[PDB]
RNA sequence: UUCAAGCCGAUGGAAGUUUGAGGCAAUAACAGGUCUGUGAUGCCCUUAGACGUUCUGGGCCGCACGCGCGCUACACUGACGGAGCCAGCGAGUACAACCUUGGCCGAGAGGUCUGGGUAAUCUUGUGAAACUCCGUCGUGCUGGGGAUAGAGCAUUGUAAUUAUUGCUCUUCAACGAGGAAUUCCUAGUAAGCGCAAGUCAUCAGCUUGCGUUGAUUACGUCCCUGCCCUUUGUACACACCGC
RNA sequence: GGGCACCACCAGGAGUGGAGCCUGCGGCUUAAUUUGACUCAACACGGGGAAACUCACCAGGUCCAGACACAAUAAGGAUUGACAGAUUGAGAGCUCUUUCUUGAUUUUGUGGGUGGUGGUGCAUGGCCGUUCUUAGUUGGUGGAGUGAUUUGUCUGCUUAAU
RNA sequence: GCCCAUUCGGGUCUUGUAAUUGGAAUGAGUACAAUGUAAAUACCUUAACGAGGAACAACUGGAGGGCAAGUCUGGUGCCAG
């Protein structure tokens, strides 16, 4: 089309049933144990959100 | 792929002597070394084997080089009869 | 590249037109058999002429008779 | 090698089959590379390798 | 020659041009070529009456005509006959059919019998040509020149007409050294001359090599052409096919 | 301004360009006269001297070489074969005439591959050509700059050559 | 973290993950009451019921840089954005 095609075009993809992520303070707490407590590998450096390990 | 049944058994059969296969990438060749068979059609068998599994193949030089693994070796033994303690090229004859 | 020419008559491999349990052979009594037509005199028996207005062969040969029957 | 004599008899099979000759003029064996960083083409492959596995 | 780098000349020396000739040959690149060397390959196309394959007959070779490598000649430093008669690179078959001497047949091409060679051994001294000698034509589109032509004889292959090639006779065209332009070249080179393998069943005017004959003129310069740097100027940076 | 080079010119030679003929490439022609490449760095190049093959083009025919997955027939045949002449360019079963063989290979679909001298070298690899076989290129200190950078790598004279 | 590291391993001590499960609250809701109040509401106070992923359920924006965080997967293919 030549108004919105791509919008019509995809496939809907449903949202999966997963499990809530805590609200409030837990959300901070998960946070803090992902970044202080636990502590990530790093071969090199840091990183928030890695990649599954290819090109 | 339209093979006289009794062909294939024989190239089964040489293929069990062997444990390995070499066969040259030549069609239209009236039949082929050590088996009174079309070469075409050895090719084409030892593709269908590749397809489901058993043999490993190469294309190297004009020549196509064949050789079974375990499941194939297996599947080799059943299509035959044989049981078990038996030829390919697994382990040694004797002292060689 | 060049197009192509469409003249449009197509010709395909025949089916064949099977059959099994043909009409040749019979047995009247029950005990013993009537062969029809005639078995390969090239061949052993088993195998059967094909029946012409004078003229038979057979498949194990590909084609090979000539005389009548 | 294999796993005593396996991979390395089937090689030699193969080049028995290719070149017409028979069991016992051929003598197949596997041995270690003095040195692999001086060597080049082992390097070469390495890489390949290493690329093929999806490295930076 | 600031008596440096070197260069120039004699002497000796096989060699005094980087001793000659090559082989390799940096950084950075080019939208240069090759996806028709490639089971090197992305993606697209195609994908069982294929754009796959495979047979059969053609076609790449057609001709008002442009340019580009080339060969053959415009002869007397020749042509034609005889006679003399000397190279170097090579290459060459047993599962095929290679080079093929030597003997007989044939004007030839080419046939045949026989060998020798898997090769410093045999082909092969590859007695190659251009050359050298004595004679025949003498400067006439002539015996220069050999094209197009017709016929037959051969060979290769399954197949030779759209002459494959060779040979035999016959036909004798254009062209009396080529305007504007422009290529290549500095020594065993240039040019001539043949051989040689490559492709190859058969075909050399091609090609990579080889040797034979063997000069003229520089041994300089930036006039042209290109390229390189330096200094300059720049509204350019996809960079003058620019902006 | 200063260099260098017979792919520049001088001093010369041999030439080509003219002639005929070979062969490339255009243009036209043609069913099709397959394609790649056009300043040097396209044009006797593709090792490209094509008789078929090669071959990609055309006119025509043949063949599956449709791996593998999954169902429709599953022997009351799946499909394989097939002398005889018409058929056919044609001792191509190419088929329509045929009524004999062949035995679960197949084969009819649906996932899925495979091949392609099909395309795109301005999507790539490798190799090659070309800038250039010219004399060019780089970095470590140290100095000049805030800096990009620069100097070294240069007036001169030498050399084939930073 | 380690008593010891002939190989183990107990795990004696401490932390995170499982539609396990279990005990202990909770007020957001409701609701006698009493409070408030001019009268009411609502607040504060209480009895009683009311949590286990199906709820007594947090949205918004962003996820190349500026600027915190995806060279994840598909759909698209100068389009629509
Ligand atoms: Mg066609
Ligand atoms: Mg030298
Ligand atoms: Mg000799
Ligand atoms: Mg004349
Ligand atoms: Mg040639
Ligand atoms: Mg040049
Ligand atoms: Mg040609
Ligand atoms: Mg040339
Ligand atoms: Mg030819
Ligand atoms: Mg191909
Ligand atoms: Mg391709
Ligand atoms: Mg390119
Ligand atoms: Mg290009
Ligand atoms: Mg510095
Ligand atoms: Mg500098
Ligand atoms: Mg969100
Ligand atoms: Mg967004
Ligand atoms: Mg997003
Ligand atoms: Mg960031
Ligand atoms: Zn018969």
């Amino acid at each position: 089309a030549r108004a919105g095609k791509v919008k019509s075009q995809t496939p809907k993809v449903e949202k999966q049933e997963k499990p809530k992520q805590p609200k409030g303070r837990a959300y901070k707490r998960l946070l803090y144990t992902r970044r202080f407590v636990n502590v990530t590998l790093t071969n090199g450096k840091r990183k928030m959100n890695p990649s599954p390990s290819s090109q | 792929m339209l093979i006289p049944k009794e062909d294939r058994k024989k190239i089964y059969q040489h293929l069990f002597q062997e444990g390995v296969l070499v066969a040259k990438k030549d069609f239209n060749q009236p039949k082929h070394e050590e088996i009174d068979t079309k070469n075409l059609f050895v090719i084409k068998a030892l593709q269908s084997l590749t397809s489901k599994g058993f043999v490993k193949t190469q294309f190297s030089w004009q020549y196509y080089y064949y050789t079974l693994t375990e499941e194939g070796v297996v599947y080799l033994r059943e299509y035959l009869n044989l049981p078990e303690h038996i030829f390919p090229a697994t382990y040694l004859a004797g002292q060689s | 590249k060049k197009v192509y020419t469409t003249p449009k008559k197509i010709r395909h491999k025949h089916k064949k037109v099977k059959l099994a349990v043909l009409n040749y052979y019979k047995v009247d009594d029950e005990g013993k058999v009537a062969k029809l037509r005639k078995e390969c005199p090239n061949c052993g028996p088993g195998i059967f002429l094909a029946n012409h207005g004078d003229r038979f062969y057979c498949g194990k040969c590909h084609s090979t008779f000539a005389t009548q029957k | 090698v294999g796993e005593n004599g396996r991979r390395i008899n089937e090689l030699t099979l193969l080049i028995e089959k290719r070149f017409k000759y028979k069991r016992g003029t051929i003598a197949l064996y596997a041995e270690r590379v003095h040195d692999r960083g001086l060597s080049a083409v082992a390097q070469a492959e390495s890489m390949k390798f290493k690329l093929l596995n999806g490295l930076a």
